[PDB]
């Protein structure tokens, strides 16, 4: 004790694995980023409370609907991810992920995480999205979604720059310590 | 030893510094992914071996668990150890024959695709399907069994605390081990796919890798489906026991149907609906579609009873069953047993028109499959 379980979910390609890796790893992966994540128990302290936070990835299970929910039992907090360079990944949050997570993990707090925030001002991204008259997700759209799905909070981060990563897991930990 | 060498965090660190400097970026990247497959497979084998050598062995020796009790926590563990020990050794064999010069440190695997196609095709594939289908299909029961033992069996709890205290890492408690194993199989497509895209100008390897990627997805698809079968079996058992021996229903043939006839049937779909009798009252009931028979159950006194409806059979053979919509009533649906001289018609009403339609399609599908 205190032992908490964290599971990360979200569409394929939204940065789930990279986020866990860059948070967990002792040295930041400057040259090679691993393809997969096994599991990990992070020691983290928020508000004077020592927590052992177990981390689990659902990457690989997005397409397998009987296998994926085997990851859910006994979860204390959910990181629910979309990608800021993908408005399509944002609309799946209320439409697919929210009902699944609330059904398998009733009353477990959810952090809404907008990943890949380094790409909001990336011109290549802006041009690709603009083909479909889309643009990067705005911070306010993220906050509004967090409210519409009842999230404990909204956090943006970039796994590439590590900006916002520590705050995502510090928030998640606070959520996990509630009752 | 390779176990000692595999402490290396990356391919670029397991090889000599001099040898690293001689390689192109895209080569280094490709070897990094292959090393990751190899090293995570090593880790997986070690996890299985902790489940067997520490947990299973200790339960049997200290708590006098029989073999068959350990199978409730760790089903097919021996077979899993055999599959992955062999897979891993095949990877080591290819590594060993990829060494450079007289070095036993520096290796460069030009070709891994064939090793993967072999492990994920033929009889090896069937073994993976069967084994993960059972392990994942029982995953929740396995964890639930652990939790009940931990919560209520004082000796079991003391045992587990002692193991966690000294023998094994936090990452590898019993439910964590179970989830690590269940998650392993869906790691393969990601790894294989990345190796493929890192393989730039070798057609036979690209082609092999592509093949192995598709094959492992087929293995996973079959495992996922097998988990759905186990969800159905477990659900049918919830119902079977909830029904109490008391209740009976005569079928159109004359055959009396009872609680014990519900096993060993195979469940297709169950859900709450309403039957409409000739007086027009709606009776809350569980629709229970089996592969060969449709059953309706009322929940009375917190137990299931075969539903009554105007002295008609509510255990219904699908053989010559016809399924119609109720005209001008979108939530309704008729079932006509044509295999009688006075075909019994049973009217059923759903929660919505959408759910009414879905009930018709699956019943029709189940009839079609049967005949
Ligand atoms: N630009 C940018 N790319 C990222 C970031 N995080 C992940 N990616 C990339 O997005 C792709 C998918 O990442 P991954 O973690 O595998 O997503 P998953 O399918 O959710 O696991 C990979 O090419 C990553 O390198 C990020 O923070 N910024």
């Amino acid at each position: 004790a205190i032992r908490k379980k964290l599971v990360i979910v979200g569409d394929g390609a939204c940065g789930k694995t990279c986020l866990l890796i860059v948070f967990s790893k002792d040295q930041f992966p400057e040259v090679y980023v691993p393809t997969v994540f096994e599991n990990y128990v992070a020691d983290i302290e928020v508000d004077g409370k020592q927590v052992e936070l177990a981390l689990w990835d659902t990457a690989g299970q997005e397409d397998y609907d009987r296998l994926r929910p085997l990851s859910y039992p006994d979860t204390d907090v959910i990181l629910m991810c979309f990608s800021i360079d993908s408005p399509d990944s944002l609309e799946n949050i209320p439409e697919k992920w929210t009902p699944e997570v609330k059904h398998f993990c009733p009353n477990v707090p959810i952090i809404l995480v907008g990943n890949k925030k380094d790409l909001r001002n990336d011109e290549h991204t802006r041009r690709e999205l603009a083909k479909m008259k889309q643009e990067p997700v705005k911070p306010e759209e993220g906050r509004d979604m967090a409210n519409r799905i009842g999230a404990f909070g909204y956090m943006e981060c970039s796994a590439k720059t590590k900006d916002g990563v520590r705050e995502v897991f510090e928030m998640a930990t606070r959520a996990a310590l509630q009752a | 030893s390779m176990s000692k060498q595999l402490e290396a965090e990356s391919w670029s660190r397991i090889i000599d510094s001099k040898f690293l400097k001689q390689q192109k970026k895209d080569v280094v990247k490709r070897q990094e992914v292959i090393y990751e497959l190899m090293q995570t497979e090593f880790h997986h084998v070690r996890t299985l071996k902790i489940m067997s050598g520490v947990y299973s062995q200790g339960m049997m020796a200290d708590l006098l668990f029989e073999q068959q009790m350990v199978e409730k926590l760790f089903p097919c563990l021996d077979e899993l150890i055999s599959i992955h020990s062999q897979f891993f050794q095949r990877i080591l064999e290819r590594k060993k024959e990829s060494l450079v010069d007289k070095s036993e440190k520096n290796f460069l695997i030009k070709r891994i695709g064939d090793v993967l196609v072999n492990q994920f095709s033929g009889e090896n594939a069937e073994r993976l399907k069967k084994t993960y289908g059972k392990f994942c299909g029982q995953h929740n029961q396995s964890v639930n069994y652990f939790k009940d033992l931990y919560a209520k069996d004082k000796r079991f709890q003391a045992f587990v605390k002692k193991k966690m205290s000294s023998s094994v890492v936090r990452r590898l408690g019993i439910p964590e081990c179970i989830l690590l194993v269940t998650q392993r199989i869906t790691k393969y497509p990601v790894l294989f796919q990345r190796i493929l895209q890192c393989t730039k100008d070798n057609e036979v390897e690209q082609e092999d890798l592509a093949q192995s990627l598709s094959l492992v997805k087929d293995v996973i698809g079959a495992v996922d489906s097998k988990v759905a079968s186990y969800e159905k079996k477990v659900r049918l058992n919830e119902i079977y026991t909830k029904t109490d021996s008391k209740s009976i229903m005569r079928m159109k043939s004359g055959q009396m149907f009872a609680k014990e006839d519900l096993k060993r049937k195979k469940l297709v779909r169950d859900g709450s609906v309403f039957l409409k009798n000739a007086a027009g009252r709606l009776k809350e009931v569980q629709a229970v579609l089996l592969t060969d028979i449709l059953v309706f159950l009322q929940e009375k006194d917190q137990k299931y009873i075969f539903a009554s409806l105007d002295q008609k059979s509510t255990v219904i053979s699908l053989k010559k069953l016809i399924v119609r919509e109720v005209a001008h009533e979108e939530k309704g649906l008729f079932l006509i047993s044509m295999g009688m001289t006075d075909p019994e018609m049973v009217e059923v009403h759903a929660s919505s028109k959408e759910e009414r339609n879905s009930w018709i399609q699956i019943i029709q599908d189940t009839i079609n499959t049967l005949n």
